[PDB]
């Protein structure tokens, strides 16, 4: 049950690159054409970069990426676009629609805190409307708290603009009071009306802090979550996910806005290897999250399956390369003329081991491979680098023992 | 009227409510579009403390807002 | 009324240390001792100079509070720095002189622990049953060492590469158990309490030798870290400080067994957003206000100061103050008055020989003086809307102080 | 033997405990000598959870360790 699980080499870009496997493995299973280039075009990939990730797209589906793949193209990659278009969508959604961005509804709590510690210096019976301790976890280990600085220019900015909130205040008030002229207000009600106008003022506040001087701390938000191996939190993972998709709010003929997808992938979130109490769907990317520290990818049963463990795909990756590395020299021994059909005869013959039933008969093809590598023994240690080949062959091989003997 | 919230699963969705619903019916209907129970969903909306037994009137949520689910996971 | 005295800062990033520092020069001036001032002086490295503007501050009329002047140009310039080298550099003191005792040690050991458990895994070693540990304690989880950039990146690979050491350590130090207790037959209980012994010493050395491998690379990291200029204060390196500036030293007896030493005893403790503890401990000496997490104030008790003037007074000078460095510095020629400044200071002059006028004919003559320092300065300082509101403000002030000035 | 621990009062205090003392027995005692009552105590040392009910020779807490009272409080 969804039990793969792919490791990465994350110095700080666990995210990134637990995404980047998780959506090649989804890519692939997904043979479209389309769909690839479509979500290239949203990554801004080079021609060159897609070169190199379509062949790795066109590899076997049942046949793993290796430990090499993923470390030399797949993270050097997809890591750094990933990261790049995570961290500006952050941005685009912000310029689209503010108030209905993570950033605003977690960064508000601080302002709205800020606010009535200012309006209580400046000796002002506004923050009485205002109920914050700046408790709340909810909001304080979002990742807009983490940025450096951020806090303390945030309580400039709300030193400085207190007195004109304070004016615009009793400006909508004033208002409000002769728009409610002929009714008859009890005091709690009052207090209902005044803590509301207040409220639309501190939002607006905060937007304004985040687009003041030309955007300068949504900007510094936005290079902080771009900055080579910064941490992502589950925030920027959703933001990223939303841009992949190209999920757009789009309203329709009745004026009802909807989620309008150019590519729907299905995506959860698991902790520390358990997936979610309750049913949801059938899930098409994974995201495991390791105590609060590391991110790793899980592979859905339905997006790939291969019978070989990574010790095994590790073996048989190994003699695929020895076979393209050594195969056109020659072999005087028995009717193998070359290397490479003597290294095919190797990896028949460990599947036989795998699919052998009982350990008498698992025995047996174990016998035929040792009695394979004593055929080739002679010509093979007069050469230099292939005695070495056989050595790390060997320990390969003893490595897939303990699963190789499940049958 | 409608009200927006952003998912565990990195989508947004839909819910028809009204000003008087409580807190406790929006995570009903998010747990009607998700998966989540109630007790496990970590609602987010503009700094505020969305008690359960409270109402989006209660705390000026007006049509087309955004909530958020959150899960606070770093790494 | 106990304790309602709440002096703030202008800290940037800085309200520990400036706290700290306010707390402490209003005690230095209480407790009038010259050798307590000149050690802690020496204790926090200050030059001549320093002490002789501290000296002039601590020469100040002991009813009178610290102006924002004062502070803000004396005390935080000073001393915000000089206890923040203090507070950074004792902290490594204390760990070179016990690392196992250091709230570092005991802080990071958690995430150490962590890391070998899941590092021990990987290697697949069945040690990693010996340690309960998820990361999830916020105990550990929110110290300082975790709020340094890139050190759990550092951490990481530290413990990945000495994870195939630290289990040949293991299997050494379990064989000699073994054959320590050959005469003995342990059940499966006692067995693992002994294995996981062993794994604990070795895993407690293994954090003391990160952050000192490398000539105290890490070490030396988290020093500088909270030796940086606006970096937070937590409250951790709040008692290393109070240890410090004390002079706190553990030191072994005739007996054998450790008592703490001190130079300078003084009691020091921490309210949370201006509340005192729920239970019962000293009459403190020094407070320090914690207020949302986010900044910290002093809190000075009414033991070590007492304000006599009434608060209408106080909000008088404070105003009078605040118009000398807002306007201070522009012309005025009137008579002897070149700047305003000038003007301002002969003003206040005049208030104290109101308040230490002998009767209340001769107060009347004093204030008349008043009035007449008024009367040579309105013209010009009516010429100009920000000066004509401030000469308003500040004749509506003093006329809130006449009922205080009479007596 | 001896045991060390930081107080939140810039000082550090010394207790007389046996190896079978509990967690428990130890807040106990850092009442005694502090104020706080032994639901307050945040006691930390070496990464270990030291449940109320668990004994310092559980934790293998030896001769002459420091535990650490804290509040956790930043600005």
């Amino acid at each position: 049950v969804n039990m793969f699980n792919v490791d990465n080499s994350g110095k700080g870009n666990c995210l990134y690159y637990a995404y980047s496997i998780s959506l090649m493995y989804y890519l692939r299973a997904k043979n479209n054409v389309k769909i690839t280039e479509d979500i290239f075009n949203k990554l801004g990939l080079k021609e060159e970069d897609r070169a190199r990730l379509r062949k790795l797209l066109s590899k076997d589906p049942d046949r793993a990426f290796t430990r090499d793949e993923i470390k030399t193209i797949i993270e050097p990659i997809l890591g750094r676009a990933t990261r790049d278009l995570a961290a500006e969508h952050t941005k685009v959604e912000f310029k689209s629609s503010p108030h209905d961005t993570p950033l605003f509804s977690s960064l508000h709590y601080a302002v709205e805190f800020g606010f009535k510690r200012s309006l209580q210096i400046n000796e002002s019976e506004l923050t009485l409307l205002i109920d914050n301790d700046f408790s709340n976890p909810d909001y304080t280990e979002a990742e807009i708290y983490k940025v450096s600085g951020l806090l303390d220019a945030l309580q400039e900015y709300i030193l400085t603009r207190t007195p004109s909130v304070i004016e615009e205040f009793n400006r909508q008030w004033e208002n409000k009071k002769q728009e409610l002229k002929e009714q008859s207000l009890t005091e709690k009600e009052i207090q209902v009306h005044q803590a509301t106008i207040l409220d639309n003022i501190l939002r607006k506040e905060t937007i304004d802090f985040l687009l003041a001087e030309n955007e300068k701390h949504l900007d510094e938000y936005r290079e902080h979550l771009r900055r080579e191996f910064v941490w992502g939190s589950e925030e920027t993972l959703m933001v990223l996910h939303r841009a992949i998709q190209g999920e757009r709010m789009v309203r329709n003929h009745e004026g009802r806005i909807e989620p309008v997808y150019d590519h729907e992938i299905i995506l959860h979130v698991h902790r520390n290897g358990a997936s979610p109490s309750y049913q949801a769907g059938s899930p098409e990317m994974i995201l495991n999250n390791e105590g609060n520290v590391h991110w790793t990818s899980i592979i859905p049963d339905a997006i790939f399956t291969s019978k070989l463990t990574d010790k095994e795909e590790k073996l048989l990756d190994m003699l695929e390369r020895m076979q393209s590395e050594y195969g056109s020299k020659e072999l005087g021994v028995e009717k193998y003329s070359s290397i490479s059909d003597w290294l095919s005869d190797l990896m028949k013959q460990i599947e036989l081991i795998k699919t052998s039933p009982t350990a008498v008969t698992k025995q047996k093809e174990i016998e035929l491979f040792f009695q394979l590598l004593a055929k080739a023994t002679p010509k093979l240690a007069s050469e230099p680098a292939l005695r070495m080949s056989l050595g790390t062959l060997f320990s390969n091989f003893l490595e897939c023992i303990p699963a190789l003997m499940v049958e | 009227m409608q009200i927006f919230v952003k998912t565990l699963t990195g989508k947004t969705i839909t819910l028809e409510v009204e000003p008087s619903d409580t807190i406790e019916n929006v995570k009903a209907k998010i747990q009607d579009k998700e998966g989540i129970p109630p007790d496990q969903q970590r609602l987010i909306f503009a700094g505020k403390q969305l008690e359960d037994g409270r109402t989006l009137s209660d705390y000026n949520i007006q049509k087309e807002s955004t909530l958020h689910l959150v899960l606070r996971l770093r790494g």
